[PDB]
């Protein structure tokens, strides 16, 4: 790695959807959902291992 | 300090030495799992009846919509009011109960609600390896046929 | 902005300037930047490494 940025989500201003949008958010990363979704559009087709 | 109350469709949580004070200089985290689906209803017991004009510091009781000191902030209580009920959807509750050096309380009472083997055999083709082991265990078979029969002549 | 839409769900930067002018919610994946490049041609064929 190189750097480090965020994804979240954006929002209107001040509007209570952020903050409890951000529940659920993490409510979904500390379940495990997050990893499995991410390889379901993520694994594709495995290399071959290389010595 | 703290008392894991997971897998309980209700139980009772309080402060350490609920009935007498609490203790000083404590700072223990509380832990409330609810299943997926399940919607979490706090029931607080309050001890003492009278209305405090003050919001001071040193003692505090956090509440947490998700993993403590983490998530969103749902509210910061004090004084000797019993805060109104909570209910949240957001399946998890992280409470810590805080203490000052000094000058402790009656305490606080609260209730949650919920509804070489492998060596030889691990090889590119072993197959391979037996195949020439063969090859030489064989020859080596054949030499001493040779040899008895070259001792007799 | 102007309120015409409601929460963008999508990849965006969480960045220093749009922080002023939007506000985001606690991440859900990090980032980062890596060096992209092509593999070596291959191992010598070994036929006759003689
Ligand atoms: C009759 O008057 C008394 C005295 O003004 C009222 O009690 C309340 O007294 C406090 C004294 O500091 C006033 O300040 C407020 O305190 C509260 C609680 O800490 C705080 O949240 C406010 O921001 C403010 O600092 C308070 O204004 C005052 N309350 C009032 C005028 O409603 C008493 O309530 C009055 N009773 C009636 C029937 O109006
Ligand atoms: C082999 O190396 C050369 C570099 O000039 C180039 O053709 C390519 O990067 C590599 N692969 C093949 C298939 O040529």
């Amino acid at each position: 790695l190189i750097d480090s940025k965020g994804y979240g989500v954006g929002t209107p201003m001040g509007s209570p959807y952020r903050d409890k949008i951000t529940i659920a958010i993490l409510q979904l990363q500390e379940e495990g959902k997050l990893h499995m979704m991410k390889e379901k559009w993520w694994r594709g087709n495995g290399c071959p291992e290389e010595e | 300090c703290g008392i894991w109350v997971r897998t309980s469709n209700g139980g009772h949580f309080a402060s350490p030495n609920y009935p007498d004070s609490y203790p000083p200089n404590k700072e223990c985290i509380y832990i409330l799992e609810a299943a997926p689906r399940q919607r979490i209803e706090l029931t607080f017991d309050e001890r003492y009846y009278i209305e405090p004009s003050f919001e001071c510091r040193f003692d505090h009781l956090e509440v947490r919509d998700g993993p403590f000191g983490f998530s969103p902030l749902i509210d910061r209580y004090c004084g000797m009011k019993s805060p109104a009920l909570i209910r949240s959807t957001g399946r998890f509750m992280w409470i810590k109960f805080s203490s000052d050096e000094e000058l402790e309380g009656l305490g606080f009472r609260a209730k949650y609600s919920f509804i070489k083997t492998h060596g030889t055999i691990i090889g590119v083709t072993s197959g391979i390896v037996l195949v020439l082991l063969i090859i030489s265990i064989l020859v080596q078979v054949k030499q001493p046929r040779k040899k008895v029969m070259a001792c007799k002549t | 902005i102007d309120h015409k839409a409601d929460l963008a769900v999508a990849p965006l930067a969480i960045t220093y300037v749009r922080e002023k002018v939007i506000d985001f919610s606690k991440p859900f994946m990090t980032l980062g930047i890596s060096i992209l490049y092509r593999k070596p041609n291959g191992t010598n064929p070994g036929v006759f490494s003689f």
